[PDB]
């Protein structure tokens, strides 16, 4: 059972800022890391897996990187309605398991 | 049901509308790039393809040693064996046998066993993989595949798209190495690239692990991970999948035998024009034999990362549905990623590309076996036989092989972990490793007579069968359904029983032969390797003379062996990058 | 470690001095 850490519960950046949000596997995942939005009234959805490899429809400023046990996912231009609950979910191994999601304010 | 669209359809049936036209059309002086060609493509067949992306999609890299080996036996084709095969004027191995040794009963020995060899893993390789493409491109049965692709296969020969015209080969190689290129650059863009692949391996696996079987359950991670060595050639001496004592030494053997004592490759170095022509063409193949790495190996380990439920599944039923097969679906790597990831249109042209490949292996079997039958077989037992009942009688005996290859076919997809290539490799170190070190005694070690080299082969097919039989007797086993096998037997690797039955086979040629009578010297001129520039007449156990010469002048000789010292490092290179 | 260019270098390196322990042997003693 892989552990998935994100070390800030909250952040908070003007709007026209890029914010990294970090993710910390308690293993080497071969990059097997998929980033989730979550805005306050919906359900998650897909941005980002394979840890760069953006889902069908997301824009090109929701930018995966990372590697070994870190990861990262930068919002290079923040609109107002990038606030929500990002989640980073490992699909190395079963069962899938998530970060503990870190809220971006503005 | 994945080419039913108009673009698929259009691109196959031109395909077809070219062969049968070429075909229909159709009513020692092969330059060197046409030997290399011909080389390549009577090498790579849709068995290559199945097996090569199977076996990444299952392993990792470490395959690709069993291409990239090929680059060093093939130089012994070129300089060690060639010259030896012109100058003794031999038209088939047993023939270069019968003339080394003499007697009858290692010709017609060593004619049956090819025959049995080509039928093992050859021939019902090759239709097991033209039927699993049937099956992802048209969701059929293997049955249904099987029937269509021998339908397609009677159509091929009928319309006489397997005569050989000058440069029939050359363009079959270039059609094979553009197709996997246009898949391999598709592959590659669908994983971010080179580097991406690496990336993205080893994180790759299913995430269906449970069994509704109680005796599986829940299958342990080590089954359904990717290989902790999957990027690397190199692997563990014992706990390797490929050990490299014996990726290097065991598939050296297996590799030369396929390369030197085979007629299937032979027969196609045999027609150059001369001896540097075939020399020439011997690096040229061993330059095509470095791609397999990236057209095959890698694109079978990405589809292991776009379909890992389906090439990646652990689960026995889940591997039933998936491909058939319980043990694993790794075979179907390369097939799904052509149905799944070509577009329309190039989809179709995929399976033109594996179709062809299957068909150049095919010709250059077919041709090899009715060669083998006719000379060394039943002219035996009609010495008096025209051309025409030779044409039909060759013509009846491949029909009749391919038939037996197709009765064969169950075994060939119950391969040892659902992986063809490791059934096509294990089959040849069982049965091989025998002929390679005759051939080698022979060519080398002119002390060696009839009776050493027969009781060898006798030998050495005995001790291989002790292997063979209880690996297929007590089925087909997986990681996660290990199988019977008794762990002595079978827990040593294929290709270290290689090494161990080439050395029994030659010890037991070398110690019979030194009991018996040798064979006097003059026998044996420009038939070992020792006397190839002999030029006293022998006694056998104008324009001939011109087919039997191996004189070459020494400033293209100096190209052509600076070249294999180019193409020698090169593959060393790449080896040492991949270790 | 090694960088795999380095590795295949170090295989290139061991290649040559093969091939010329290898022509030694022919040139000498056949
Ligand atoms: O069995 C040995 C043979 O295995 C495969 O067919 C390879 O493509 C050949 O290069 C090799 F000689
Ligand atoms: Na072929």
């Amino acid at each position: 059972x892989x552990x998935x850490x994100x070390x800030x519960x909250x952040x908070x950046x003007x709007x026209x800022x890029x914010x990294x949000x970090x993710x910390x596997x308690x293993x080497x995942x071969x990059x097997x890391x998929x980033x989730x939005x979550x805005x306050x009234x919906x359900x998650x959805x897909x941005x980002x897996x394979x840890x760069x490899x953006x889902x069908x429809x997301x824009x090109x400023x929701x930018x995966x990187x990372x590697x070994x046990x870190x990861x990262x996912x930068x919002x290079x231009x923040x609109x107002x309605x990038x606030x929500x609950x990002x989640x980073x979910x490992x699909x190395x191994x079963x069962p899938x398991x998530x970060x503990x999601x870190x809220x971006x304010x503005x | 049901a994945l080419i039913d669209n108009p673009a698929d359809i259009l691109v196959i049936a031109a395909y077809f509308l070219l062969v049968i036209g070429v075909g229909l059309w159709s009513m020692r002086s092969m330059v060197w790039w046409p030997v290399g060609a011909s080389l390549f493509a009577s090498n790579i067949g849709s068995g290559h393809f199945v097996g090569l992306a199977g076996t990444g999609a299952a392993s990792g890299l470490a395959v690709a040693g069993f291409e990239w080996n090929a680059l060093f036996v093939v130089l012994l084709l070129g300089w060690l064996f060639a010259p030896v095969y012109l100058t003794a004027g031999v038209i088939t191995m047993p023939q270069y046998l019968r003339k080394r040794f003499g007697g009858r009963r290692i010709r017609l020995y060593l004619s049956v066993l090819s025959l049995f060899l080509y039928i093992f893993t050859k021939i019902s390789v090759d239709m097991f993989s033209g039927a699993v493409f049937i099956q992802q491109a048209l969701g059929w049965n293997i049955y249904a595949s099987v029937i269509a692709l021998l339908g397609i296969t009677m159509i091929y020969t009928v319309t006489g798209g397997l005569a050989a015209l000058m440069y029939t080969d050359t363009v079959q190689t270039f059609v094979i190495l553009g197709g996997a290129c246009i898949l391999m650059g598709y592959a590659f863009h669908e994983v971010g690239g080179y580097s991406g692949l690496f990336d993205k391996y080893l994180g790759a696996a299913t995430s269906l692990t449970v069994s509704e079987d109680p005796a599986v359950g829940n299958i342990s991670s080590f089954c359904y991970r990717p290989r902790p060595d999957s990027y690397h050639l190199l692997r563990h001496p014992v706990t390797g999948d490929l050990p490299w004592p014996a990726l290097l030494l065991g598939l050296t053997i297996v590799s030369g035998w396929y390369w030197c004592s085979d007629q299937v490759i032979v027969q196609r170095c045999l027609a150059g024009k001369s001896l540097t022509h075939i020399k020439a063409g011997c690096i040229l193949c061993g330059y095509l034999k470095l791609t397999p790495m990236f057209l095959m190996v890698m694109p079978g380990m990405i589809s292991r990362i776009l379909y890992p439920d389906e090439v990646a599944c652990v689960v026995p039923e889940v591997c039933r549905r998936v491909c058939g097969t319980e043990v694993g679906c790794s075979n179907i790597a390369y097939p799904r990623l052509v149905v799944k990831l070509m577009p329309n249109g190039l989809r179709g042209l995929m399976l033109a590309v594996m179709l062809a490949a299957l068909m150049s292996s095919l010709a250059s079997i077919f041709n090899s076996s009715s060669t083998l039958f006719t000379m060394d077989i039943y002219t035996r037992l009609r010495p008096r036989a025209g051309d025409r009942e030779l044409l039909l009688v060759g013509r009846l005996w491949v029909v009749f092989i391919v038939v037996v290859s197709v009765a064969w076919l169950p075994v060939v997809q119950a391969a040892q972990g659902g992986q063809l290539f490791d059934y096509i490799q294990a089959v040849s170190s069982y049965l091989a490793p025998p002929v390679s070190a005759v051939f080698v005694l022979a060519l080398f070690v002119p002390r060696v007579n009839e009776q050493g080299a027969f009781w060898g082969l006798i030998g050495g097919l005995l001790m291989g069968l002790a292997r063979l039989i209880p690996e297929f007797s007590f089925g087909s086993g997986s990681c996660v359904q290990p199988s019977a096998c008794p762990a002595f037997l079978c827990g040593v690797h294929y290709l270290y029983f290689a090494i161990v039955l080439f050395f029994c086979s030659g010890l037991l040629t070398l110690t019979v032969s030194l009991c018996t009578a040798p064979i006097p010297r003059k026998h044996l001129h420009r038939l070992v390797f020792s006397l190839r520039h002999s030029k006293e007449e022998r006694e056998d156990l104008a324009a001939a003379r011109r087919l039997e010469d191996i004189s070459e002048d020494p400033s293209w000789a100096r190209v052509v062996n600076l070249n294999a010292l180019l193409m020698m490092a090169v593959a060393v290179f790449l080896w040492g990058f991949y270790a | 470690n090694l960088q795999p260019w380095m590795q295949g270098l170090i295989a290139v390196a061991v290649f040559l001095v093969l091939v010329a322990i290898a022509f030694a042997v022919n040139h000498f003693w056949c």
